[PDB]
């Protein structure tokens, strides 16, 4: 989760998201350097008393105008087509959950072996306990193994919805009638938490997501206790 | 079996006929091996891919429009 | 640009009236209801 | 010289560097002394006095360069009047938080928080640079 | 007489009037919904209520400030008054039926309105997706009314959009090419292609809606086979041209604004200043799907529209860099109006730079549904498609009045609306990239710091708003009347004077080849 | 028929002042009457609709 | 196979005034560009006009963009300020 | 002759600075508003099992 | 070249019948240019400024070669040095001389 | 010209659509309405319609058109 | 003036039209929630009102006052052009629906098109009569305005005569057929793109036959020359896309997706 | 007497320098922020990742009482 | 129709304080809905 005065993004929970993150670092750095250039050269144009306001001829200036923009896009481009691609190549899941977006709580299905089902809602404020988290903690935490290539199938049993969890680079939309697929995997056991990321009626604030990264044989025993 | 395989059929972040033609398939080598008195196990493969993707409300409303007589896809 | 003096100058005082009454007038109505949220 | 409405489409006067001649004399009626300067000016110049050659400049011209490149004190006032209606904002700000605002959540209590930043140095929020990156486990304190 | 000259118009200035009045009304709006939404945000809890009144107050936002309030000021307002002028016309194409795009805009708003009073609103997003937007999840009137308010206003673009195009094409002196009209005539020439283009393929999504919600069709409902991801489709294709409409009138003026106050007779590089429109204009139409790259798309598609957003940046690279260029060497008037453009030159580029780090597909997901949105679209809006306005606005109105603003409040005015828009929408890159989602009542406490901040940066913005009304106020009062404008050989819109006669160009301008 | 377009150019150029929606005569008169009171009457009679529809 | 009148016969108002004008070579309604002349004192381009100034835009050299505009007054002729090309108003 | 500018200019600058200050110091100290600041080397963690 | 530009515009200043309207047209041209105006173009236009019983705009002309020249302190003084020969010839005060700088 | 455009509507054209009505005539004839079935993508009720008992469609045909409920 | 364009009286048509659009809009939201037709038929009512006024104005404007130069009738041609675009991106949307839910068809149809428990019309029956009705009807409009080219005022009439009467045909064919339809428009997607679709293009065939007939009485009236008759071009110009949106219909809905 | 001062191309030769400036500038700027944000992160990343060990981070979490699964 | 500065607008400019009042209305009115709305969505 986000920390107070934070700038950038939570830190990387998995691979992708730490490719995301140096990705826009290097974004980042063409943004600063082209916003300071346009700032500069405009304070450049308005500090001299010199004139020369007669035709100015603007073909070659606009070679350099049109190549120089062109080369920096294919240098954002080119990573940016990499980490698209690596996202969507061919992983092999070990285990598939899926989530049921619902006016205003998640469901999750845990279906590969036996039938586990449950509902996940937000804790009210007037019930934390003490040191837990106002809007972000949940009854039911959606548990899972570490380590491990996960299949995530997202979906809703009413109006639109959006699964995310920005330490884990995941954002995928709850469509009634669609069964949308992302590809989980924490580096780290912990509770990585994520919030409704599609407005949908009066409780969209309050609709939080909480993952619990354990590893494999605690996640086992909670399955099968949770049957 | 840990969950299902990656499909060639369905490479895509929508996963919705993957779900669909695994309940098909699933439904139609049972009924072919219900016909002949043949063995539902052989149908095994179908039932854990579509019971692995599928939500559990979509299974459960197909299976009551089944028995309705209201299932539009053929089986 | 050049421009005639004012036809009808607006005073220093003139100036401060308009600019009361106009900012009342944004900040008055809203005032009064956000003031009264909890009465709703 | 009077410009009235009524002249905006007739050749006009301006003081700007990048213009310096004018498409008319800043002054066209000349009084008797003023006709009789103009008929001097035919002469040499060298029997000008400094005050005919400055009353030729402003019948031609209205302001001289240095005249219309002036700097002037207004930023003074604006950027003061600026500070003042931002200051002013701060009042609607106040009377927001006293009138408008009730109290925040609890978990903005002192031992709220003091439990919550443990748990989540438990937790080891942002371990790698963002938050428990910056506590010390090993001498239990802030990096 | 009063009834005539102000409901019947057939006159481009006072239509143009009427569209700058109607603008300035439906900003105030607004500017208090948008207070409203930095209320509930600027402390952590609940102010109001729960999100369904939020996302009311944040969607008539939206569809306020874009459509009752940038659309007629830009386009209804500079566009009436001044395209005829630049162009030697004696009005519009159809000075009737201009009458009547004007006259729809007052009972579209009251449709607005009323959508807002009946039921608990349309909080649905300015987007009105379904299902949420559907006849269960919004049962009532609220979103129909909202279908038909935007009918009405698009009924109203469309003719003015006929009405541009054909006064553009039609009416320039005979000797006149397209390549020898004005940038601001151009930009409003592309805007209304667009409008023409894109409005059309809205109507169809939102009736579409309509009839999802009145009469058991199912465009959008699986249960009928239908899809919500279609609307989306829709609604974007028109959605994406909708926001080049927004800011290429602001270029046009801003590419005005620029060449006066740099003491030059023309703006630099004219031929790619129309070049880069039109490329803008064209690229517009193909990148829709930038605002669905979380529903679940193929990877090629998702790299397709990446490349071809990101593409638009060359075109609107060649005007910014042919502003700087203007600007070099001129003889520098550091007027309020000046002042508003090279705001609106350094900040417009912020915004356009923030989307294109969100044209990155595999970043957006990360950053869309999140601040950091939020922030792009207000760099490019409030400080690009408003900073243009203010410029033009401050630029001619004594044009439009016969009337002088007092320069020392304009420049206070911009001093103050600078700092305020700055201090709301800066830390808002922070909030998205830390995750906070949009369409929030409220956030977790991690987000409070720049969430208070740019509450009080919307107060500072409320402070330059209200003088902006005393500043318009004081013009009118003092009544100091225009005498001399400079440059009138390169605009010939001030040549008949401040204001102009009701009836101008009666004998034509003389131009030989 | 009979071509009567020249009657009809000389009654619409008539010196009268009149705008081209008056200018047929008092029958013009009277339909713009209707057409402006149902216009007018209609939309008083939508805001009743909507103080109406703003309350349960 | 006839009864459809011709513009000849039923064309009125303005529309008949540019017709009858365009069969005798003129052009009093300003549809057609005039033609420049050499431009000089000697052989100034001729503005008509019906008032006593008419706005002038000269396209000083051909294909610029930049349209050159001032108001020509009766009397001595004036000088384009960019090329000095000269016109002359006849009212 | 000495305009608005050169006779308010000096008065104008210092008064709305010293305002601007000192009302915005009071608002973000001293009516109660929670910044919410890091607890980085300002909080001293609490047991909360 | 720079010695053929300022030939063309010593040219244009010394045609003996320049009227009133080409000294204006050429002083408010040459002043969109790049540079300060070399003293012999100068030189040129005092003349015709002269020819025309202009006193006037002679001043104004030595007063934008000063605007033109910015921040370069050097050119100015160096331009009246050159063209006092002229500035005595003609009678023609500098702005200096007629505070005009004030 | 005229005289070419009036030849195709009477000797293209208007046959055309005399063919095509003969064929329509000779095909008429009501064919036999199917089992009705109770799929739920068919007979879609969302809302009321605004017209009649709120169920049936506006052009609603007796003989082939079923309520949600079946044939009337 | 001294220019050749319009300067036109001012007008209460706009503000008529615009309460007009306020009054059917705010109508249909009374039709659907509040159980009421009375401002909706108000509103359709002040919408014809101004209609008829209106354009008997342009009418007067032209044939009777001499307002339509040729740069203005050159503006009128840009201006329908510019409405016919608009009103092809409109019919863009309805198709664009129809492709997506048809090429994709979900699970809830049987993931087949037609879906299950559809049974489309004969494309070769009243389908194909309509297709040759609209097509023989562009080739009827074609000569009508040959003859009016060409001073023929007997001929220009009898074929706007059988124009309009293939129009009237289509439109009660596609009324029968509406209602010979064993699916309905709440038939899923197949009922709701065929009714949406097809029925937006009747309402543009009524309007193409309505201005047809406009043409029709001018033309009784002699309100057209042989070389002045926009009114007539931009009729036959939309008939022609009216035309062109049934033949894509025809391939992609009735043909195609059967 | 005075030297005669360079006249011409003032406005131009003062852009050329300063765009050259700028130049250097962003190439300062970017060597800078390679090393001051990129490479910091890359190297927090790669340092914290080192000899980390999952196992003993989950018994450090599970030990503190964080987990409903353990 | 009246023409020049202060005559081509659907307002009067003749006396500054009324026109002080008509703005006030205006802008004030345009300004004070949304609260207002809020208000009466509250109020059910
Ligand atoms: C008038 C208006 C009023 C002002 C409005 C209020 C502004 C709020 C103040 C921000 C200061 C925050 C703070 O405490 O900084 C201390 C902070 C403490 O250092 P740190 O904890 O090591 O954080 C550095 C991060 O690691 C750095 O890495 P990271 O991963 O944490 O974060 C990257 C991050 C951080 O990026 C920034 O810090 C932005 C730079 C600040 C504005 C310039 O965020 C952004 O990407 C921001 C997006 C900006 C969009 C593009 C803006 C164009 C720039 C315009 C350039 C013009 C010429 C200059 O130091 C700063 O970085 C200063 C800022
Ligand atoms: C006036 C309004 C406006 C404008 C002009 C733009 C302009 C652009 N926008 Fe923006 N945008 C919005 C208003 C606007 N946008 C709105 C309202 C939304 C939210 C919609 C909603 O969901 O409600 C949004 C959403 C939005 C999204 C979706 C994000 C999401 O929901 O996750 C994306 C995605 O690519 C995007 C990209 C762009 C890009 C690349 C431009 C480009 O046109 C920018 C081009 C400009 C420049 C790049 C700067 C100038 C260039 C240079 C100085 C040259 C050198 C530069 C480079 C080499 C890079 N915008
Ligand atoms: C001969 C063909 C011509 C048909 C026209 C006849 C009557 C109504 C007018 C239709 C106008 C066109 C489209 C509007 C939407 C739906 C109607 C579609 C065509 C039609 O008539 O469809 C019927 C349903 O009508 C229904 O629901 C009735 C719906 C009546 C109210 C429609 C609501 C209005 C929609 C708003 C329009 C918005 C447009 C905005 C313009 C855009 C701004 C630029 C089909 O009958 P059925 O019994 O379901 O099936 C037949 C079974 N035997
Ligand atoms: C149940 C149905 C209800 C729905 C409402 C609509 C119903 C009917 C509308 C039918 C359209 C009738 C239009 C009549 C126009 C008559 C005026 C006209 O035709 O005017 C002409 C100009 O054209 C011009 O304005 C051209 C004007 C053309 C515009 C018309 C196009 C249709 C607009 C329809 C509204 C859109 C609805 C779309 C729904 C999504 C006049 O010039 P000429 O002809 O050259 O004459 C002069 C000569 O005589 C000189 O010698
Ligand atoms: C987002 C835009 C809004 C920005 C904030 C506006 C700043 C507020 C301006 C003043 O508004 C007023 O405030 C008074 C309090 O100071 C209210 O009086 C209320 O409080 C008084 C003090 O208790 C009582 O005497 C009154 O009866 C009572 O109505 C009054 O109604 C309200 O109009
Ligand atoms: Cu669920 Cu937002
Ligand atoms: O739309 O950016
Ligand atoms: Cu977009
Ligand atoms: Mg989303
Ligand atoms: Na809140
Ligand atoms: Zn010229």
């Amino acid at each position: 989760m986000a920390y107070p005065m934070q700038l950038g993004f939570q830190d990387a929970t998995s691979p992708i998201m730490e490719e995301l993150l140096h990705f826009h670092d290097h974004t980042l750095m063409i943004v600063f350097l082209i916003s300071s250039l346009v700032l500069y050269i405009i304070s450049l144009m308005l500090t001299t008393k010199l004139t020369h306001t007669s035709t100015m001829d603007a073909q070659e200036v606009e070679t350099i105008w049109t190549i120089l923009p062109a080369i920096i896009l294919i240098l954002i481009a080119l990573p940016s087509l990499r980490i698209l691609y690596m996202m969507d190549e061919i992983n092999n899941p070990s285990l598939t959950v899926k989530t049921m977006g619902h006016q205003w709580y998640w469901s999750y299905e845990y279906t590969d072996y036996e039938d586990l089902s449950f509902d996940s809602y937000m804790i009210p404020t007037s019930e934390l306990k003490p040191g837990e988290l106002r809007l972000l903690e949940v009854d039911n935490r959606v548990v899972l193994p570490m380590e491990m290539t996960i299949r995530m199938l997202v979906s809703s049993e009413d109006v639109l919805h959006s699964w995310a969890v920005p330490s884990l680079g995941l954002k995928t939309d709850a469509i009634p009638g669609r069964l949308n697929q992302t590809t989980l995997m924490s580096s780290r056991p912990g509770l990585y938490y994520g919030q409704c990321s599609e407005i949908c009626g009066s409780n969209h604030s309050f609709m939080p997501i909480v993952l619990e990264l354990v590893p494999l044989k605690y996640f086992e025993k909670w399955s099968a206790s949770m049957l | 079996y840990q969950t299902a395989p990656f499909d060639s059929r369905f490479p895509n972040q929508n996963q919705t006929r993957n779900c669909w033609q695994n309940y098909l398939d699933f439904h139609r080598c049972e009924k072919a091996m219900t016909a002949k008195g043949g063995d539902v196990s052989v149908c095994e493969w179908y039932r854990r891919v579509y019971k692995s993707l599928c939500p559990i409300s979509w299974v459960s409303t197909w299976d009551d429009r089944r028995a309705e007589g209201t299932f539009p896809g053929k089986i | 640009i050049t421009a005639k003096p004012a036809k009808t100058p607006t005073s220093p005082k003139e100036q401060a009236i308009g600019l009361s009454v106009t900012f009342l007038s944004f900040l008055l109505p809203a005032g009064w209801v956000l003031y009264h949220l909890d009465n709703y | 010289s009077v410009v009235k409405s009524e002249d905006y489409a007739l050749p006009s006067y301006v003081d700007r560097r990048d213009y310096p001649l004018p498409d008319v004399a800043h002054v066209k009626n000349l009084s008797a002394s003023q006709k009789a300067l103009k008929e001097k000016e035919k002469a040499s110049w060298s029997s000008l006095s400094i005050d005919e050659k400055v009353e030729l400049y402003r019948l031609k011209f209205k302001e001289s360069f240095a005249e219309m490149n002036r700097s002037t004190n207004e930023w003074k006032t604006v950027v003061g009047a600026a500070m003042f209606f931002i200051g002013f904002t701060a009042l609607l700000l106040i009377w927001e938080k006293h009138y408008v605002y009730g109290p925040i959540p609890h978990t903005f209590e002192e031992e709220w928080v003091a439990k919550q930043t443990k748990r989540m140095l438990d937790m080891k929020v942002a371990p790698i640079q963002g938050f428990s990156a910056k506590w010390d486990y090993d001498k239990n304190e802030w990096k | 007489m009063f009834i005539n000259r102000w409901l019947f118009s057939t006159n481009h200035k006072d239509i143009g009037t009427l569209y700058l009045l109607f603008g300035a009304w439906a900003g105030m709006v607004g500017t208090a919904l948008s207070l409203l939404i930095r209320a509930e945000l600027g402390q952590p809890g609940t102010l109001l209520g729960d999100d369904q009144i939020y996302n009311v107050v944040v969607t008539a936002h939206a569809f306020v400030m874009i459509f009752f309030m940038v659309m007629p000021i830009m386009i209804g307002g500079f566009g009436n008054w001044l395209v005829p002028l630049m162009i030697g016309a004696p009005d519009m194409a159809f000075p009737r039926m201009n009458n009547m795009s004007f006259w729809l805009l007052p009972p579209s708003f009251l449709l607005l309105l009323a959508s807002s009073m009946v039921e608990a609103g349309a909080g649905t997003g300015w987007t009105v997706y379904p299902p949420l937007a559907g006849n269960l999840a919004h049962a009532g009137a609220s979103v129909d009314l909202t279908i038909f308010s935007l009918h009405l206003a698009g009924v109203s673009s469309i003719l003015g959009a006929i009405n541009f195009i054909t006064t553009i094409i039609n009416m320039k002196p005979p000797a006149m090419s397209q390549y020898q009209t004005p940038l601001f005539v151009w930009s409003v020439m592309i805007t209304a292609v667009l409008l023409l283009l894109s409005l059309p393929v809205l109507a169809a999504g939102i009736t579409m809606l309509l009839t999802d919600r009145n009469l058991n069709t199912t465009f959008f409902d699986p249960a009928g086979g239908g899809d919500p991801i279609l609307y989306q489709h829709l609604f974007w294709f028109f959605g994406h041209p909708e926001v080049y409409i927004l800011i290429l009138p602001g270029f046009g003026m801003i590419s005005h604004i620029v060449t006066y106050y740099s003491g030059k007779k023309e703006p630099f590089g004219y031929m790619g200043m129309v070049w880069a429109m039109m490329s803008i204009g064209f690229l517009g139409f193909i990148v829709w799907a930038h605002h669905m790259f979380t529903v679940g798309m193929d990877v090629d598609t998702r790299a397709y529209f990446t490349s071809a957003t990101m593409i638009i940046a060359i075109p609107t690279g060649v005007k910014v860099f042919s502003w700087l260029a203007t600007l070099h060497g001129g003889n520098i008037k550091w007027s309020p109006a000046m002042m508003w453009a090279l705001g609106f030159i350094f900040l417009f580029t912020v915004g356009g730079l923030t989307g294109i780090v969100l044209a990155n597909s595999s970043l957006d997901i990360v950053l869309h549904d999140t601040y950091y949105v939020v922030a792009h679209f207000h760099y490019v809006l409030s400080m690009g498609a408003v900073f243009a306005i203010m410029g033009g606005f401050v630029h001619w109105f004594p044009l439009f009045s016969g009337y002088t603003l007092n320069d020392t409040w304009a420049k206070i005015h911009f001093a103050i609306m600078f700092v305020g828009v700055n201090m709301t929408f800066f830390p808002q890159h922070f909030l998205g990239l830390s995750g906070m989602p949009r369409r929030y009542s409220d956030y977790p406490d991690a987000y409070t710091m720049w969430n208070t901040i740019s509450s009080m940066g919307s107060f500072i913005s409320l402070t330059a708003v209200m003088l902006m009304v005393f500043i318009i106020w004081e013009a009118f009062a003092s009544k100091r009347e225009v005498l001399t404008v400079d440059l009138t050989t390169t605009n010939l819109e001030w040549l008949n004077g401040c204001p102009p006669p009701y009836h101008t160009f009666e004998e034509p301008t003389y131009v030989n080849l | 028929f009979e071509n009567r377009v020249a009657e009809k150019q000389k009654l619409f150029q008539e010196d009268n002042g009149l705008p081209v929606h008056l200018k047929g005569g008092a029958t013009d008169n009277i339909l713009y009457r209707v057409t402006m009171t149902l216009c007018l009457g209609g939309t008083l009679y939508s805001l009743y609709c909507l103080g109406w529809a703003s309350f349960p | 196979g006839g009864g459809v009148p011709t513009d000849e016969e039923q064309a009125t108002g303005l529309e008949r005034e540019v017709m009858l004008a365009a069969r005798k070579g003129q052009d009093p309604y300003n549809i057609l560009a005039p033609k420049a002349t050499s431009g000089t004192k000697e052989d100034p381009n001729l503005v008509p006009s019906i008032t006593n100034k008419r706005i002038v835009g000269c396209i000083c050299e051909e294909d610029n963009s930049t349209v050159i505009w001032f108001w020509l007054h009766k009397g001595e002729a004036q000088r384009c300020p960019s090329c000095g090309t000269h016109y002359k108003l006849v009212p | 002759a000495p305009d608005f500018h050169d006779k308010y200019g000096n008065a104008v600058l210092a008064s709305g600075a010293t305002f601007c200050v000192a009302v915005w110091v009071y608002m973000a100290t001293q009516i109660g508003i929670e910044w919410n600041p890091s607890p980085v080397g300002r909080v001293t963690p609490k047991e909360w099992r | 070249t720079d010695e053929e530009f300022d030939a063309r515009w010593v040219t244009y200043f010394n045609k003996p019948d320049i009227d009133a309207w080409e000294l204006r047209k050429g002083m408010n041209t040459l002043v969109g240019y790049d540079l300060v105006p070399e003293p012999k173009i100068i030189d040129a236009a005092l003349r015709a400024c002269r020819r025309l019983n202009d006193f006037a705009s002679a001043v104004r002309i030595l007063e934008v070669v000063k605007d033109k020249a910015g921040p370069h302190k050097e050119i100015y003084p160096y331009v009246i040095q050159e063209l006092r020969p002229t500035l005595n010839e003609l009678g023609i005060s500098t702005p200096e001389e007629l505070g005009l700088d004030k | 010209g005229a005289r070419t455009w009036r030849f195709l509507t009477f000797g293209l054209a208007l046959p055309s659509v005399a063919l095509c009505t003969l064929n329509s005539w000779l095909h008429s004839g009501h064919r036999e309405r199917p089992a009705f079935i109770p799929y739920h993508h068919l007979r879609i009720r969302t809302k009321p319609f605004s017209w009649g008992d709120g169920n049936h469609t506006f052009f609603h045909n007796p003989r082939v058109n079923p309520l949600p409920t079946g044939y009337e | 003036q001294t220019h050749a364009y319009h300067m036109v009286n001012p007008s209460p048509w706009p503000l008529t039209g615009a309460l007009s659009a306020l009054l059917m809009t705010s109508g249909l939201t009374m039709w659907f929630h509040f159980n009421s037709m009375t401002l909706l038929m108000i509103g359709l009512t002040t919408n014809m009102l101004t209609m008829y006024q209106w354009w008997r104005d342009v009418i007067r404007e032209s044939t009777f006052q001499g307002h339509h130069t040729p740069a203005v009738q050159k503006g009128l041609r840009y201006g329908m052009i510019l409405f016919i675009i608009s009103e092809v991106l409109f019919f863009t949307g309805f198709f664009w629906a129809f492709y997506h839910s048809s090429l994709a068809p979900t699970p809830e149809l049987g993931g087949c098109w037609p879906p299950t428990g559809i049974h489309p019309l004969n494309p070769l029956e009243v389908p194909l009569l309509n297709t040759s009705v609209l097509l023989a009807s562009g080739v009827s409009i074609t000569w009508a305005h040959h003859s009016l080219m060409e001073g023929d005022r007997k001929h220009m009439l009898q074929a706007l005569f059988i124009t309009i009467t293939l129009g009237v045909y289509f439109t009660l064919l596609q009324a029968s057929e509406y209602y010979e339809a064993p699916f309905t428009i709440s038939d899923g997607v197949y009922g709701s793109t065929f009714f949406v679709a097809t029925g937006f293009h009747g309402l543009h065939v009524i309007i193409g036959s309505t201005f047809l007939i406009v043409c029709f009485f001018r033309q009784l009236k002699f309100h057209f020359t042989s070389n002045h008759h926009f009114g007539f071009e931009a009729a036959a110009w939309y008939w022609h896309f009216v035309d062109v949106v049934w033949l894509f219909l025809y391939v992609s809905i009735y043909w195609w997706g059967s | 007497a005075l030297a005669k001062p360079q006249m011409r191309g003032l406005l131009a030769r003062r852009l050329r320098f300063h765009i050259v400036g700028a130049f250097m500038v962003s190439l300062g700027f970017a060597t800078f922020y390679k090393f001051a944000v990129a490479e910091k992160r890359k190297k927090a990343y790669a340092d914290f990742y080192r000899n980390y060990d999952s196992m003993k981070d989950f018994e450090e979490m599970r030990k503190a009482g964080i987990f409903q699964s353990a | 129709y009246e023409e020049g500065p202060g005559k081509n607008i659907p307002f009067s400019v003749e006396n500054k304080w009324r026109l002080l009042a008509m703005m006030t209305l205006f802008f004030g009115s345009g300004f004070a809905a949304p609260f207002f709305i809020v208000r009466h969505q509250l109020l059910k």
